[PDB]
């Protein structure tokens, strides 16, 4: 059939992806969250997602100026990696945040747990101590369930962070692991932990003690694998001590997550992404030929 | 004195908190660190009143847009940021407005825009382009650089002033 | 660097039986790399270039957990992961001056 338009996956000779990269630097900003699911879907369709994975990811290294900069932006190739933690590791994450979330709403949330920390914030009848004392209970078990995950973790995700694990390592050899680790949970796990409801591991929103709760662990956690101290808000230092004795605990997660399945896409009309930025794949520079051939037969509906 | 409640939003990578630190702490962050929402408060005086500046610092990444009801729900006052090297940035002020006003339920919302990295020669969104788009919002424009600390009290005292002229 | 011995690297063959030569004389080493701050935390790891083309033949990073099997003079090996690693040294002294690094390079892990 005209499956033949599916074909962007071709590769060239020592080298790989002309038509995506191609396409990736035409495409308009605004269509990237829906480009970078057109193209996991296809290639790992086709048993080629570690090439796409590897090509966008080395654009990305080779582009930024610092490695504190890499992959904490919204990028395309940060998008493409956003794209495949959601949807190889949601119900990893569901399940190993669900019934940690249902022991903090339920059984715990009544004899006013609060996790009030900012005392700029703090309500009169509360205590800062035992405030804090309860943040860091919540934050270490939530740690410890993420770090002891390491069996359970989806092979898929396993080679996505495998990938990412060497293409920085060959601009960035020592310490490459902390990117890994650090875009693992700014972009997935935390957002996760922040809105559990709209992240679909819980039916309704938490209550709003919780919340608050979610978010400052969050920032907790956050720390812990960028493996660096609290030092813009000063009512986060007080958990400085936690955080530090936590870092390498990340990393030999992270150290095993980086080394060492799914069905087709959805009626997926590839063209309207391919006709409408149709002028100007072919001024960026050999094959255009073969698709406009393949298009001049193929109507664009 | 009065509270103030100031919420900084805008793309990622723009200088939020860049421009948020060099009102509080007076020096210019280097690093690239992502954030969440972090919190911050000042006192100010602004046109003879002492005040004090309630100020969110908000997460630019799109992974945490579940949490911008919430702030906008609660601020008074918006420093929309995008940076004149990103027109991505310039034109994600829009998506930004427009949830503001739909949870505010009110097209008169005080916000400002502010144009961020104006140390740097090369320029994306010159300034007569967010002149005409802000004239079109009916808000202030400001141009800063968190490096240099330029415009940044300007950007900050003229939000306020936003909110003064709302709550007549 | 904990340590820097001249030695051979040895693998083992689980069908050949005992270990073998993984073939060319190495210079070994046991060493730190600091996460940030360079006196602070770190990863330690055995590494160990042939002489013949300065080239790695083994990198091994250490754990906590790692056991290091000493079974005779010149002679050690270890367990890491799946894959089992040892050398043969040139003489016991250097022997010695290289389990020295790997038992002070433990202690430092944190
Ligand atoms: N040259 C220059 N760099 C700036 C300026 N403002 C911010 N930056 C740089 O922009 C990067 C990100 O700044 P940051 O304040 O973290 O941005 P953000 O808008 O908070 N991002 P996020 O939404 O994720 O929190 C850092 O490299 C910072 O140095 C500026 O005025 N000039
Ligand atoms: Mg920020
Ligand atoms: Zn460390």
């Amino acid at each position: 059939f005209e499956r033949l338009v599916e074909l962007v996956t071709m590769m060239g000779d020592q080298g790989e992806l002309p038509i995506a990269m191609a396409l990736a630097n035409v495409v308009p900003c605004s269509q990237w969250d829906e480009l970078a699911r057109v193209l996991v879907t296809l290639f790992d369709s086709r048993h080629l997602l570690y090439q796409l994975l590897w090509n966008m990811f080395s654009k990305e290294v080779e582009l930024a100026d610092s490695m504190q900069t890499l992959f904490r932006g919204n990028s395309l190739a940060s998008k493409i990696m956003t794209f495949c933690f959601k949807v190889y590791g949601a119900t990893y994450l569901q399940k190993l945040l669900d019934p940690l979330l249902r022991i903090v709403i339920t059984s715990s949330d009544w004899q006013h747990v609060s996790f009030e920390v900012d005392p700029t914030r703090l309500e009169p009848s509360e205590s800062l101590e035992e405030n804090q004392r309860n943040l860091l209970q919540m934050t270490e078990k939530f740690f410890h369930a993420i770090i002891s995950s390491s069996s359970e973790f989806p092979p898929q995700l396993r080679s996505v962070c495998h990938c990412l694990y060497q293409v920085v390592s060959q601009r960035f050899p020592q310490n490459s692991i902390g990117a890994v680790g650090s875009a693992m949970f700014l972009r997935f796990i935390n957002p996760a932990i922040v809105s559990p409801y709209e992240a679909g591991i819980l039916d309704k929103k938490p209550p709003p003690r919780i919340e608050r709760g979610l978010k400052l662990m969050s920032k907790i956690l956050q720390s812990i694998a960028n493996h660096v101290l609290f030092t813009k808000e000063e009512h986060m230092r007080p958990f400085n001590d936690f955080v530090k004795s936590n870092f390498d605990a990340a990393r030999r997660f992270f150290l095993d997550i980086a080394s060492d399945f799914i069905s087709d896409g959805n009626v997926l009309a590839l063209h309207r992404l391919l006709w409408n930025n149709q002028e100007k794949i072919g001024q960026y520079l050999r094959p255009f030929d073969k698709m406009a051939t393949l298009l001049a037969y193929l109507g664009p509906p | 004195m009065t509270e103030y409640k100031l919420v900084v939003v805008g793309a990622g990578g723009v200088g939020k908190s860049a421009l948020t630190i060099q009102l509080i702490q007076n020096h210019f962050v280097d690093e690239y660190d992502p954030t969440i929402e972090d919190s911050y408060r000042k006192q100010v005086v602004i046109d003879g009143e002492t005040c004090l500046l309630d100020i969110l610092d908000t997460a630019g990444l799109e992974e945490y847009s579940a949490m911008r009801d919430q702030y906008m729900r609660t601020g008074e006052g918006f420093l929309c940021v995008f940076a004149i090297n990103n027109t991505k940035s310039f034109e994600d002020i829009h998506h930004y407005r427009e949830q503001i006003k739909r949870v505010k339920d009110s097209e008169d919302v005080p916000m400002v825009l502010v144009g961020n990295k104006c140390d740097l020669p090369s320029r994306t969104v010159d300034t007569k382009q967010a002149q005409d788009l802000a004239r079109s919002y009916g808000i202030p424009f400001i141009e800063t650089s968190a490096k240099t600390r330029q415009g940044v009290d300007d950007a900050f005292y003229t939000l306020v002033r936003e909110i003064r002229k709302h709550k007549e | 660097s904990y340590a820097r011995v001249r030695a051979v690297v040895m693998t083992r063959d689980d069908s050949s039986g005992g270990w073998l030569p993984l073939s060319g004389l190495s210079s070994v080493t046991v060493f730190k790399v600091p996460h940030q701050e360079e006196n602070g935390c770190a990863d330690f790891f055995i590494r160990g270039e042939r002489l013949r083309d300065k080239m790695v033949v083994l990198e091994c990073m250490l754990k906590k957990d790692l056991i290091y099997n000493k079974v005779t003079p010149t002679f050690h090996h270890w367990k890491i992961d799946d894959k089992k690693f040892g050398l043969t040294f040139q003489s016991p002294a250097d022997a010695r001056a290289f389990d020295r690094g790997i038992r002070r390079a433990i202690e430092d892990i944190s």
